RNA sequence: GAUACAGGGUGACAACCCCGUACUGAAGACCAGUACGCUGUGCGGUAGUGCCAGAGUAGCGGGGGUUGGAUAUCCCUCGCG
RNA sequence: CGCACGGAGGCGAAGAACCACAGAUUUCCGAAUGAGAAUCUCUAACAAUUGCUUCGCGCAAUGAGGAACCCCGAGAACUGAAACAUCUCAGUAUCGGGAGGAACAGAAAACGCAACGUGAUGUCGUUAGUAACCGCGAGUGAACGCGAUACAGCCCAAAC
């Protein structure tokens, strides 16, 4: 919550999820906040993934001005096992990165056009 | 004497908790007249009966119930 | 790469400076509600944790504990003690607040040993520790070839006997060459001039 | 002063402690109570 | 496991209750109440128990004095014991 | 007599009256779940690469205490870092 | 058929007594744990605090004892200084917490007989009443090394 800036609605954050759904059904996606940050540093994310409610924060804080510095595109999502779910997990993650698509660069394209028109 | 550990094991689960009943009477028939303070006493009888007792209660728990 | 570990890790190293800045002045509020010992499901500092053994493993605790801060609570002299020994609020104990916080934490959970601590934060009136704390009779550690040592008999309240690294360190046995000739092997061996 | 059910039980055994080395004792060890007590003179418990 | 009946109570009382009141004197475990001296009475005597009352004797144990029923006499009891 | 003359007992000073004592042999515990052996694993080297290696820490200042620790002991405490 | 040589009676060749090992029984109070209590009473009990958890006290943990030893805390005064205050007595006494058959320590951000040297830790001897401290007074007092005892060396955090 400290490390939001903007609040992403729930029509784009349906959109965000299903597009990670068909990620993980094709190319492949990085489950877990370790090899997302890595991801990141590496320049191999398309396109990232963060939940709202981490605690303690300290676990996610860097990712907004990571991403900022290296151009990659960030994305909150509200809840940590939607987001686990969504990786294709039994679990939940912090944060999730999409690294190469597949059959949704459709999407993606446009969720990461969508999130710069909101800031 | 008059009870051994084998007469014990020879008997059935029945039959000893019946020899229970038939001593432990006897002991208070024999604890009744030492409460009158009377001469027909036998002395190492009321101490084998205690023992005897004590055996079948302890063979008991050995052999099941 | 950096490891996600690395940036919280970077971040304590000023928790006064930003992010972190906002997140204590807030955290703390309901820090100060909290009482002595609260355990939590997940630590603050992950780095620090891992770095001194917690595994996100069954039977692994973690603790919050907030304890007074300053000196001593030490009262004055009712039989004739001299002017030496007449000190009220200018002296201080022989035990660190983190030692303190330990204990308290071992004593809530009396079947649970103490790991090891770190500090997370502090202000006014008090200072905060997370300690990590082992089940060692719960079979997860019973056959962890990292921390099966804490099941040993022998290191049965390891805290009390001052056995923990925050206690090592403040029975001065850091240093294994000078200045440590009245502390190795133990303070009580050298009579007591630590 | 009212008693309880095990203060009874106390002062019975007491009472019973009062008794002397009975003829026989002498007769086997071929020739005292220590624990003699006096209603008057000693002091029992509670 | 404890037995209720110890002994019997024979003094020069308990003969002025089992001649004259048709009363048996029993020494019994004192963790035993009035209803479980009379239950073990019958059980062990064949007889018919109406009252019982019972005191802590000075020597630990409890005295119950048990009443029969006039179908039942207490000379003719403690004769065969 | 003696690989047995340590000791005690026994109606008085006993190697040969009695228990024992020497020699020989047996059991348990302890050493020790150790040593030894075995099973699996895999030790090591060359060049390239600023990928990684524990913070209120190292260290500084105020106050206390302690030490043989003298500027050069270890510790607690407040501030700073 | 105890101490313990009585009287009476009993047991023992169905091998008793006695002893060694294993087991049965083992009242109540007692950490004392369903609740209360001067060893008793009252209408189903891991009371309390935790862990795991089928979230049910389901499976577990702590509690208290032990001559001393051990470890972590708290910490006197008499006394000595020919008084006394820093100092001494002394981290002694006593107190709070906790472990085990031993404890603690331990594989160098070492030592610094400065070296082309030693190579985890205890302990014993020595170093030495030395260096050091101190109303520089009374007193306080190591260590590196050396000789010995015994030897043993490893595991994470992160990177990937
Ligand atoms: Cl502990
Ligand atoms: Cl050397
Ligand atoms: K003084
Ligand atoms: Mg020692
Ligand atoms: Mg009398
Ligand atoms: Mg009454
Ligand atoms: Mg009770
Ligand atoms: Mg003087
Ligand atoms: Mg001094
Ligand atoms: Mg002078
Ligand atoms: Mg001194
Ligand atoms: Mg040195
Ligand atoms: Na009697
Ligand atoms: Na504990
Ligand atoms: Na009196
Ligand atoms: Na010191
Ligand atoms: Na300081
Ligand atoms: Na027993
Ligand atoms: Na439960
Ligand atoms: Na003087
Ligand atoms: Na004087
Ligand atoms: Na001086
Ligand atoms: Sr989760
Ligand atoms: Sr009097
Ligand atoms: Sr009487
Ligand atoms: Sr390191
Ligand atoms: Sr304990
Ligand atoms: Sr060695």
């Amino acid at each position: 919550p400290v490390y939001v800036d903007f609040d992403v609605p729930a029509d784009l954050e349906d959109d965000a999820l299903e597009a990670l759904e068909v990620a993980r059904d094709t190319g492949a996606v990085k489950k877990g906040t370790n090899e997302t940050t890595k991801s990141i540093e590496r320049g191999s994310a398309e396109l990232v993934f963060v939940a709202e409610d981490v605690q303690p924060e300290e676990i996610v804080m860097h990712i907004p001005e990571l991403a900022d510095e290296k151009g990659v595109p960030f994305i909150f999502v509200e809840q940590q096992d939607d987001l686990g779910h969504a990786a294709g997990l039994e679990v939940g993650s912090a944060a999730a990165a999409v690294t190469d698509a597949g059959e949704a660069d459709a999407d993606v394209e446009d969720i990461a056009d969508k999130v710069e028109e909101l800031r | 004497t008059v009870l051994h550990v084998q007469e014990i094991r020879d008997m059935t689960p029945a039959e000893r908790e019946a020899e229970l009943d038939d001593l432990k009477t006897e002991l208070l028939n024999a604890r009744a007249v030492q409460a009158a303070g009377g001469a027909p006493e036998n002395p190492g009888r009321i101490k084998e009966l205690r023992k005897a007792i004590a055996r079948i209660k302890t063979i008991q728990g050995e052999e099941g119930d | 790469a950096r490891s996600a570990y690395s940036y919280i890790r970077d971040a304590w190293k000023n928790p006064g400076d930003g992010q972190l800045a906002e997140l204590q002045w807030q955290r703390q509020q309901e820090w100060r509600n909290e009482g002595a010992v609260e355990r939590i499901e997940r630590p603050t500092r992950l780095d620090k944790a891992r770095s001194q053994g917690y595994k996100a493993k069954q039977g692994v605790i973690v603790a919050r504990v907030s304890v007074r801060k300053g000196s001593a609570r030490k009262r004055r002299h009712k039989a004739g003690r001299r002017s030496k020994r007449q000190g009220v609020t200018r002296i201080t104990r022989r035990k660190d607040i983190q030692r303190v916080a330990e204990e308290r934490a071992s004593r809530t959970f009396p079947n649970l040993r103490v790991l090891n601590s770190y500090s997370v934060g502090q202000d006014g009136r008090q200072k905060w520790h997370e300690v990590i704390l082992i089940d060692p009779n719960h079979p997860a550690i019973q056959n962890d070839d990292d921390l099966s040592w804490i099941c040993a008999d022998d290191q049965a309240d390891r805290v009390f006997r001052g056995l923990t690294g925050a206690g090592r360190r403040n029975r001065g046995l850091s240093g294994k060459g000078k200045g440590s000739e009245k502390t190795r092997p133990s303070l009580r061996s050298n009579g007591g001039k630590g | 002063g009212k008693k309880s059910k095990a203060t009874k039980k106390r002062l019975a055994k007491l009472d019973n402690q009062n008794s002397r080395v009975p003829a026989w004792v002498m007769l086997k060890t071929d020739r005292r109570n220590h624990k003699r007590r006096h209603w008057r003179r000693n002091d029992t418990d509670e | 496991s404890w037995d209720v009946i110890k002994h019997p109570h024979v003094t020069e009382k308990a003969m002025n209750d089992m001649d004259f009141q048709n009363k048996l004197q029993f020494a019994v475990d004192d963790r035993a109440s009035k209803g479980e001296v009379a239950d073990a009475v019958e059980e062990q005597y064949d007889v018919t128990v109406e009252q019982v009352n019972t005191q802590n004797t000075m020597d630990g144990e409890k005295k119950a004095v048990v009443r029969l029923s006039e179908d039942d006499d207490a000379q003719e009891v403690a004769s065969r014991i």
